[PDB]
RNA sequence: GUUUAUUAAAAACACAGCACUGUGCAAACACGAAAGUGGACGUAUACGGUGUGACGCCUGCCCGGUGCCGGAAGGUUAAU
C-alpha cells in the first residue's frame, strides 16, 4: 500500500511510494510483448510538436486485449503484471481452451478469480457485456464508443462510468469528467472499477523521478525572452499581459471545443 | 439453517412468467438443502403507490428454511432479474403454516 | 493534385486587394468534390474528382460521353 | 434536366410525365436505382412510342408479379425458433439475415433489403408483425411469434 | 543539478509539490496550402497550457477598467 520513505536524504525525504505484494515478481509473458520505441515528441518532420517529452526508461509494449472478442468461454486469472505504459496493473488471464491474454485488472480481482465474456455471462466484476444487460445505476469501465471499436472510456487506474439512463437504443453515461453522454447500447463494457486505486497517492519526491518517468523540464513564460514566448522580457519580473500559450491562443479560460459533428451525443457539458 | 419470509412482487402483465420461476426458486433451495414451507400466491392486486408507474403488482409469498448463502445468491438474482420489482427477505423464528 | 478531372480547373493565383489596395498574393481554389457516379453501361459506381461546374457538365451531356473524352485525355476514372 | 419516367412514381410522376425537379434528386435516387431518365432531347424519341406503349404494361404486369411474390408464402406467418434467454430477455437479438434464412426456408425468396422489421429488432419473446417490401405500395402480412428454447 | 563554448555559475533556470484552465478521444494543442504524423498504440487518477516553487502557519477586501465565460428579448449590423 501507500508507505512513506524515511528521510535519510532529500530525494528519499519526500517520497511516498505505493508498494504492492500482488504484482508478479518476474519477467512478463513473452508473446504478448513487442518493442515500443520512445518518440521524444517528434513527428515525421522531426520537429518537436509536443514539448516536455523524452528521455526516461526504455519500455516494452504489452499488447492488451480491450476488444474481448472471445465470447461464451470461461477464463481464470493467472497473475497480475505491472504495465509501464498505463496507470493500472494488468492481469494475465488464461482461458479454458488454452489462450493467455492481457486484460485491464479491475478493483476486485485476485489470482484464481473467474471471468467470462459474451452477452450471457453474469454481472460479476470482470465480465464483459453489451450495455443492454448492465442495469441502470451500475458502475462500469472500459467502455466502447463504437460497436466493435475496442473500448475507449474509463481506462485509467480507479476510474468508473455510472450508467445513468436508457432511451431506446441509447444509454446515457455519466462520465468521470462530469460530462453526460449518449452511447450506443450495443457497445461492450466491462463491469466494476479499474484497479490500482491508490495511484494518485504517489508524490515522486525528487526531480529524477519525473525525469525518468519520461518528462523533460518545463520552462516558465516569464523567464523566456519576448521572441520565445509572449510573456517574455521585463526588467525583473513584469508580467502585464493576459496569459497565453506560446502560439497566441489565450490560455486559462478560453473554450475550444471545435468538433461540431459529435454534439448530438452530449447531454450535458462538464461543469 | 434459518427461516425467511421472502415476499416479492412482479409486473402486472408477467403473471404468465411468475410460476416456473418459483419452480427454479424451488431449484434455488431444495437443490442445496432448502425446505420450502409455504407457497401462498396473493396474485395481482392493487398498490397504494405506483412503483415504476403501475398499480396492481403481483404479490408472491414464499417461506423457506435454508442456508444463508444460497439466499445471498438469491438476492444477487433478485437485484438483476428485471421482472421482480420489490423484494424483501425477513428472518423469522420458525417455519409457519397458515395464511 | 487539386485538379478537376472532367473540366480541368487548375488552382489559379491572384492578388488580394484590401480597402487600402494593399496587394497580398493569394490562391484561388476550385470547388473540388469527390463523387461516386453510376454508369449503366459499366453498370457500376466510379469515383471522380469534379467541381460543381463539372457536375453540371455531367448533368447536361451523358456520362458515357465524358468518360470517353477522359479516355481521350488518357486520364484515370 | 426535367425527367422521363419509368415506374409509376412514389410521388412526383405517373409513368410518362415530365416534371422539372432538383438535380440532386435526379442523381442520387432517381437515376441509379433505375426509375427515371433525364430525357436529354432524344429519350423523348425513345419514349414517344418505343417505351410508353411496350415497357409500361410490361412494368405493370411485373407489378402483378410482385403481387405474386407476396402470394409466394401461402401462410403469411413465421415462428422463428432461435435460442433465447431465461424467462424473457433473449439470448441474442434475432436478425434480418436470420429471418431472411427463415423465410427463404419455405416461402418467399425476397431480398434482405426488401425485408423490413417495423417493430424494431424484436427484443422480447412474444407477438410481433413483420412485413415484406414486395412493392412500393403493397406489402406482406407476416406474423412472428419467437419461442424461447 | 543546469546556464552566458571564449570576461558574468549566481539570489538566475529547473525541480518534487500546489492551484487555475482547456481537453469525451477523428481529444485540445503542434508540424504540416494537403495527405498524414506527434499527442498515444495513451483515454480524465490521463494529456496540453499558465502561474508559484519542498516542508510549517497560511493566502484578506474590490468585478469599476481590459480579458474571459454564460444569456440574447431589444438597438446597431455584411454578402445575397
Amino acid at each position: 500500500a501507500v508507505v512513506k520513505c524515511k528521510p535519510t536524504s532529500p530525494g528519499r525525504r519526500h517520497v511516498v511510494k505505493v508498494v504492492n505484494p500482488e504484482l508478479h515478481k518476474g519477467k512478463p509473458f513473452a508473446p504478448l510483448l513487442e518493442k515500443n520505441s520512445k518518440s521524444g515528441g517528434r513527428n515525421n518532420n522531426g520537429r518537436i510538436t509536443t514539448r516536455h517529452i523524452g528521455g526516461g526508461h526504455k519500455q516494452a509494449y504489452r499488447i492488451v486485449d480491450f476488444k474481448r472478442n472471445k465470447d461464451g468461454i470461461p477464463a481464470v486469472v493467472e497473475r497480475l503484471e505491472y504495465d509501464p505504459n498505463r496507470s493500472a496493473n494488468i492481469a494475465l488471464v488464461l482461458y479454458k481452451d488454452g489462450e493467455r491474454r492481457y486484460i485491464l485488472a479491475p478493483k476486485g480481482l485476485k489470482a484464481g478469480d473467474q471471468i467470462q465474456s459474451g452477452v450471457d455471462a453474469a454481472i460479476k466484476p470482470g465480465n464483459t457485456l453489451p450495455m443492454r444487460n448492465i442495469p441502470v445505476g451500475s458502475t462500469v469501465h472500459n467502455v466502447e464508443m463504437k460497436p466493435g471499436k475496442g473500448g475507449q472510456l474509463a481506462r485509467s487506474a480507479g476510474t468508473y462510468v455510472q450508467i445513468v439512463a436508457r432511451d431506446g437504443a441509447y444509454v446515457t453515461l455519466r462520465l468521470r469528467s462530469g460530462e453526460m453522454r449518449k452511447v450506443e447500447a450495443d457497445c461492450r463494457a466491462t463491469l466494476g472499477e479499474v484497479g490500482n486505486a491508490e495511484h494518485m497517492l504517489r508524490v515522486l519526491g525528487k526531480a529524477g523521478a519525473a525525469r525518468w518517468r519520461g518528462v523533460r523540464p518545463t520552462v516558465r513564460g516569464t523567464a523566456m525572452n519576448p521572441v520565445d514566448h509572449p510573456h517574455g522580457g521585463g526588467e525583473g519580473r513584469n508580467f502585464g499581459k493576459h496569459p497565453v500559450t506560446p502560439w497566441g491562443v489565450q490560455t486559462k479560460g478560453k473554450k475550444t471545443r471545435s468538433n461540431k459533428r459529435t454534439d448530438k451525443f452530449i447531454v450535458r457539458r462538464r461543469s | 439453517m434459518r427461516h425467511y419470509e421472502i415476499v416479492f412482487m412482479v409486473h402486472p402483465d408477467q403473471s404468465e412468467q411468475v410460476p416456473g420461476m418459483i419452480e427454479r426458486y424451488t431449484a434455488a433451495i431444495t437443490g442445496a438443502e432448502g425446505k420450502i414451507h409455504r407457497l401462498e400466491d396473493w396474485g395481482r392486486r392493487q398498490l397504494a403507490y405506483p412503483i415504476n408507474k403501475l398499480h396492481k403488482a403481483h404479490y408472491v409469498l414464499m417461506n423457506v428454511e435454508a442456508p444463508q448463502e444460497v439466499i445471498d445468491e438469491l438476492e444477487t438474482t433478485f437485484r438483476f432479474n428485471d421482472a421482480v420489482i420489490r423484494s424483501m427477505v425477513m428472518r423469522t423464528k420458525h417455519a409457519v403454516t397458515e395464511a | 493534385s487539386r485538379v478537376c478531372q472532367v473540366t480541368g480547373k487548375r488552382p489559379v493565383t491572384g492578388n488580394n486587394r484590401s480597402h487600402a489596395l494593399n496587394a497580398t498574393k493569394r490562391r484561388f481554389l476550385p470547388n473540388l468534390h469527390s463523387h461516386r457516379f453510376w454508369v449503366e453501361s459499366e453498370k457500376r459506381f466510379v469515383t471522380l474528382r469534379v467541381s460543381a461546374k463539372g457536375m453540371r457538365v455531367i448533368d447536361k451531356k451523358g456520362i458515357d460521353t465524358v468518360l470517353a473524352e477522359l479516355r481521350a485525355r488518357g486520364e484515370k476514372y | 434536366m426535367q425527367v422521363i419516367l419509368l415506374d409509376k412514381v412514389a410521388n412526383l410522376g405517373s409513368l410518362g410525365d415530365q416534371v422539372n425537379v432538383k438535380a440532386g434528386y435526379a442523381r442520387n435516387f432517381l437515376v441509379p436505382q433505375g426509375k427515371a431518365v433525364p430525357a436529354t432531347k432524344k429519350n423523348i424519341e425513345f419514349f414517344e412510342a418505343r417505351r410508353a406503349e411496350l415497357e409500361a404494361k410490361l412494368a405493370e404486369v411485373l407489378a402483378a408479379a410482385n403481387a405474386r411474390a407476396e402470394k409466394i408464402n401461402a401462410l403469411e406467418t413465421v415462428t422463428i425458433a432461435s435460442k433465447a434467454g431465461d424467462e424473457g430477455k433473449l439470448f441474442g437479438s434475432i436478425g434480418t439475415r436470420d429471418i431472411a434464412d427463415a423465410v427463404t426456408a419455405a416461402g418467399v425468396e425476397v431480398a434482405k433489403s426488401e425485408v423490413r422489421l417495423p417493430n424494431g429488432v424484436l427484443r422480447t419473446t412474444g407477438e410481433h408483425e413483420v412485413s415484406f417490401q414486395v412493392h412500393s405500395e403493397v406489402f406482406a402480412k407476416v406474423i412472428v411469434n419467437v419461442v424461447a428454447e
